[PDB]
């Protein structure tokens, strides 16, 4: 069964360099051309290029061309794509993707994705912090103050799952913020320990934060 | 560049009901029309290739139709399952290229929010800020207007607003209107009020609390 699974993603200056990879398996790589086709928000999927399986082939997009390089390794079965001179609106998810093709043809595989974005701001971890009442009761947890994204949020650390609302992150100049809210029993808070748990993969920063009555 | 235009932009429709969601292209294509499916925090997952073709593994309430320029995906009836993003994409001439996407929204019953209010936590005061969070839980339809009113007055500035995409189990949304400003500003005032305009109810719901 096939398998796409690419890595290197990561938070690079504008006007830097980036590499990322795509290790594929399940199939015989070198009888099917490769490709990456990134994905943003705001201008949804966008193909970036399209190597042959012999590698003797390229093709990209004016927009990128000249800029990104895609390369393979038949050895390897892994598939490249070294980005240089990056720009903003380069920021966005990058899929690695097969065609049915030699050459190149629709997309009939795709990898799960690497996110790569191209900023200045730094890293920083979060503030996390409680948001105590003052039926059911509901308890929120509120991430503020951090970059870049993801941040992983739960609540005891998974267990509970029913009644979590995590709302996406907005950027507020460049520093990201968000929350999440989860409704209990009347019972069992504050009989019970109610605890939130945040994580910065990016600042290797773990939290767990205890929603106490005020 | 052959280019391909999709719509509607986003569609909304009730369980069970037809969609029909279409794509034209910039010139003649045959049938180099695919289309994907994406749920949310997925990647894309191939459905329909060229040829109207279904790929293997889709159910068949999906179909492909159209041939030149005039394409058209559809479902005989939408299940809870299917509440996804939508791509077309034309195969037949360099660069590959993708529609602006249709997003399907599951038009459920109407429904009143749960709006909750919680004043800033203690540590936060200390670093010196306060954030006045506001939690309007499981309703629809997805229009509503937060306001934030300090002592009965209005406040438009430092008001950060994020929405939850559609439950995918009971097909509402919530949103997260969380107010900042200064301790000092913060501790000026005593009147803090989130107020809720909604589709559900005619008068605004307002949730508050002092000091
Ligand atoms: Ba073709």
């Amino acid at each position: 069964e096939v398998q796409l699974v690419e890595s290197g993603g990561d938070l690079v200056k504008p006007g830097g360099s980036l590499k990322l990879s795509c290790a594929a398996s399940g199939f015989t790589f070198s009888s099917y051309g490769m490709s990456w086709v990134r994905q943003t928000p705001d201008k949804g999927l966008e193909w970036v290029a399209t190597i042959s399986s012999g590698g003797s082939y390229t093709y990209y997009p004016d927009n990128v061309k000249g800029r990104f390089t895609i390369s393979r390794d038949n050895a390897k079965n892994t598939l490249y794509l070294q980005m240089s001179s990056l720009k903003s609106e380069d920021t966005a998810m990058y899929y690695c993707a097969r065609h049915e093709d030699g050459n190149w043809n629709y997309f009939d595989y795709w990898g799960q994705g690497t996110t790569l974005t191209v900023s200045s701001a730094k890293t920083t971890p979060p503030s996390v912090y409680p948001l105590a009442p003052g039926s059911m009761v509901t308890l929120g947890c509120l991430v503020k103050g951090y970059f870049p994204e993801p941040v992983t949020v739960t609540w005891n650390s998974g267990s509970l799952s029913s009644g979590v609302h995590t709302f996406p992150a907005v950027l507020q100049s460049d520093l990201y913020t968000l929350s999440s809210s989860v409704t209990v029993p009347s019972s069992t808070w504050p009989s019970e320990t109610v605890t939130c748990n945040v994580a910065h993969p990016a600042s290797s920063t773990k939290v767990d934060k205890k929603i106490v009555p005020r | 560049e052959t280019t391909v235009t999709q719509s509607p932009a986003s569609l909304s429709v009730a369980i069970g009901e037809k969609v029909t969601i279409r794509c034209i292209t910039s010139t003649d294509i045959d049938d180099d029309m695919n289309w994907y499916q994406q749920k949310p925090g997925e990647p894309p997952k191939f459905f329909i290739s060229e040829g109207n073709t279904l790929r293997p593994g889709v159910p068949s309430r999906f179909s492909s139709s159209g041939y030149g320029t005039d394409f058209v995906f559809t479902i005989e009836n939408m299940l809870s399952e299917d509440v996804a993003d939508y791509y077309c994409l034309q195969s037949d001439t360099l660069p590959l290229t993708f529609g602006s996407g249709t997003k399907l929204e599951i038009k459920r019953a109407d429904a009143a929010p749960t709006v909750s209010i919680f004043p800033p936590s203690s540590e936060q005061l200390t670093s010196g800020g306060a954030s006045v969070v506001c939690f309007l839980n499981n309703f629809y339809p997805k229009d509503i207007n937060v306001k934030w009113k300090i002592d009965g007055s209005e406040r438009q500035n430092g008001v950060l607003n994020s929405w939850t995409d559609q439950d995918s189990k009971d097909s509402t949304y919530s949103m997260s209107s969380t107010l900042t400003l200064t301790k000092d500003e913060y501790e000026r005032h005593n009147s803090y009020t989130c107020e809720a305009t909604h589709k559900t109810s005619t008068s605004p719901i307002v949730k508050s609390f002092n000091r």
